[PDB]
């Protein structure tokens, strides 16, 4: 069919999911996560540089 | 449309003799999986030993 589940958002911890359809053996899907980083959409408003006096 | 009715005068060579047939023993029919609307649908396990095969 079309299974839907919630694996944990703690990577490494394997996630079993035994889906049982008609006439098939129970397909146990293994889910594993790596590197789901957040990446916020930003916009600069600074440069952060030091001053230089011209005399 | 309809349902075609018919009589079938079958030959004795089609009427293969029951005493001349192999006898099976201890038939147990176990329906494994049923689909409510499919073509094949029912997987049934007739478990029955064969005192006479065929």
């Amino acid at each position: 069919y079309e299974h839907t589940a919630i694996i944990p958002n703690q990577v490494g911890f394997p996630y079993k999911a035994h889906v049982a359809r008609e006439g098939y053996s129970p397909l146990t899907l293994q889910m594993q996560v790596i590197e789901t980083s957040l990446e916020p959409t930003l916009n600069l408003e600074y440069i952060t540089c030091d001053y230089k006096t011209k005399v | 449309v309809g349902n075609i009715p018919v009589s079938m005068d079958i030959a004795d060579s089609a009427f293969t003799r029951l005493t001349d047939a192999p006898v099976i023993s201890e038939l147990t029919c176990t329906v494994s999986t049923c689909t409510h609307s499919s073509d094949f649908g029912g997987i049934a396990v007739l478990s029955y030993k064969v005192e006479k095969s065929g």
